[PDB]
């Protein structure tokens, strides 16, 4: 099954100006060369405009699959995000019959076991 | 393992890649992300370390620094660095030491002797409750239950000029470690750079175990 | 302080007045009150001490014995003897050693190195839960929650021939001490004379800290 693609059935010229990742160095659409994107377009339109972090390297936490360190640090760096995530169905996906049911079908579709959906 | 006295290129790089973003390029606790971080990352240039095995005012031993790096500091963004190798964590100890001239002129005082932890009883807890509430009035900063909501709590400040309001320790996540030996060490050594002093002189070894037992009693 | 190797008249008298009623006149664990006492008082003649800093099968160090005397053994009539002086508790160590020929022929093995206690996390607790329940099946003797009600619990026996049903440790009153270092020591040294073995060989240092973190999680 083809991976999810927001730009399915779109011509190559359309994906070249809307999906292909320029930085903040360019705009988007047919007039992409006439302006530059606003800073927050990193977050509003990530595929086209997101750029990697520049202050604290996150690679070592990804390279050794340290999902635990994501929580240990952001528990204190951004407590609000963790409080939301700990309270969401992604943290407790098998806590109700409804959640357990939808999670089971997702486990079959992705070929994996999902006891929680993590920041990773 | 063995912690070197010499500064190495590997030690520079490990600090650069894993410590500079918070503690600053020169250990001044002034990395870019320190502007929005609370608690603030340690300014190593003062030679003031909260968590030691040495008395109040002394430098930390090389083992004290390696321990804090490995274990991390709860209630802060200071994660454990067990993700790094034994040698990597040891090679950054002199880098942190090179940030303060105090390490080059004075030698760290001898480590204190913990002794044997006393057996907690109903008697020892009440003797610590008396010290905590009457003899030394710890509820001033920490509150009656240790919630960190005492009258003098909001006004406390670092020696770096930063607000240090005593965190709620009823969760049991002490910054220096949640062991009874760890808490006893804090009362015997004091936290350099903070208004939390050493009680090695005001109290005997037994009385600080009494006090430790009551502090652990306040945890949930 | 310094624990003597020589046996003194003071050491004889202190044992006579404060230890013989339970442990027996010759350290055989056969004082009169031992007939009705549970757990039974230690039979020192076997040279088997539950609580050491030495590996499994080794004798205790003189400091190991002095520590148990000072701290006592929870979940038993073995009270702390802090009521006695430093010298008094030290003078009975050789008296206890003289009860077993093993102390005269073999020397106690070197103390193990604790190392730095790892930071407890949600990750370390689940890795210990896996060891406790799958890799080593500790619920056999101790039960799923550590209540001491596992299938093999009632049938366990001492090397002295006495029933030793693992006590409920969810209260947190461990016999060797309730510290994370104390519990880690038990898993690294084993309890001589009991079916509770050493896991220094089955598990690494890190895995026994994982296991320790999960065991502490079972406390209330
Ligand atoms: C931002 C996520 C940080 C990173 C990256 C590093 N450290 Fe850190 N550190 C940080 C904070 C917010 C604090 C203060 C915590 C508190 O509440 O007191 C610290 C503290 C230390 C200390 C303090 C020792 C003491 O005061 O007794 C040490 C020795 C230390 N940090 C070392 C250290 C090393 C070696 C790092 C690179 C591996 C490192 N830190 C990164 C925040 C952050
Ligand atoms: C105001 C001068 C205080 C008095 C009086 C007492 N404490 Fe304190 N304490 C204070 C501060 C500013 C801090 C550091 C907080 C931080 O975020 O770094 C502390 C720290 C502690 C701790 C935590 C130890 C740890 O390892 O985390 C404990 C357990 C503690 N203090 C206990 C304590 C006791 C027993 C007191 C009476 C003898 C006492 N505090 C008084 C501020 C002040
Ligand atoms: C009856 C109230 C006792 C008195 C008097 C003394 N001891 Fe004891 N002791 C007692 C019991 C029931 C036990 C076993 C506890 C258990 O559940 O295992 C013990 C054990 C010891 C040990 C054990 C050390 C080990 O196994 O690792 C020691 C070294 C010991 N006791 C010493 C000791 C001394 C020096 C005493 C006189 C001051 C003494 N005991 C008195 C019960 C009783
Ligand atoms: C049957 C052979 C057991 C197996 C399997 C496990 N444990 Fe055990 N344990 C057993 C006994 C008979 C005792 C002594 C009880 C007494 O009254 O003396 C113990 C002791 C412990 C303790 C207590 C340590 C202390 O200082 O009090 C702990 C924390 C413990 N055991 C943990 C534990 C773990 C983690 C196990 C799986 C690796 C395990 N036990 C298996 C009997 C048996």
């Amino acid at each position: 099954i083809p991976p999810p693609d927001l730009y399915k059935d779109t011509p190559a010229w359309y994906q070249a100006v809307y999906k292909d990742n320029v930085g903040l160095s360019e705009g988007s659409g047919p007039f992409t060369k006439y302006f530059k994107a606003q800073m927050l377009d990193m977050y509003w339109q990530p595929n086209r405009h997101y750029e990697p972090m520049e202050n604290l390297d996150h690679s070592i936490f990804i390279e050794q699959e340290r999902r635990d360190l994501c929580v240990i640090c952001h528990e204190e760096a951004t407590p609000g995000i963790v409080a939301d995530w700990r309270s969401s169905g992604h943290k407790h996906p098998k806590s109700t019959p409804y959640l357990s049911s939808k999670t089971a079908q997702i486990e079959k579709n992705v070929g994996r076991v999902l006891d929680e959906v993590h920041c990773f | 393992i063995e912690i070197p006295k010499e500064v190495t290129e590997e030690g520079k790089n490990v600090y650069k890649k894993y410590c500079a973003p918070c503690h600053g390029e020169e250990g001044g606790g002034d990395g870019l992300l320190s502007r929005s971080m609370l608690p603030k990352p340690r300014n190593f240039t003062l030679g003031a370390y909260k968590f030691r095995t040495t008395p109040s005012g002394s430098l930390p031993t090389d083992e004290d620094i390696y321990r804090t790096i490995s274990y991390g500091v709860p209630n802060s963004t200071m994660i454990p660095w067990d993700i790094l190798t034994e040698e990597q964590r040891a090679s950054v100890v002199p880098v942190l030491k090179s940030f303060s001239e105090a390490f080059e002129y004075r030698e760290p005082e001898p480590s204190v002797d913990v002794g044997l932890p006393l057996r907690p009883t109903e008697r020892t807890i009440l003797a610590g409750k008396k010290i905590y509430e009457e003899k030394l009035e710890c509820w001033k900063c920490h509150g009656v239950e240790g919630r960190g909501d005492g009258p003098s709590a909001s006004e406390q400040e670092d020696d770096f000029g930063f607000p240090i309001k005593p965190f709620d320790f009823t969760t049991g996540k002490f910054k220096g470690g949640n062991s009874p030996t760890d808490v006893y060490l804090r009362f015997t050594t004091g936290l350099n750079g903070t208004p939390m002093p050493s009680f090695a002189k005001e109290l005997s070894d037994d009385e600080r175990w009494y006090l430790t037992h009551y502090v652990m009693s306040l945890v949930q």
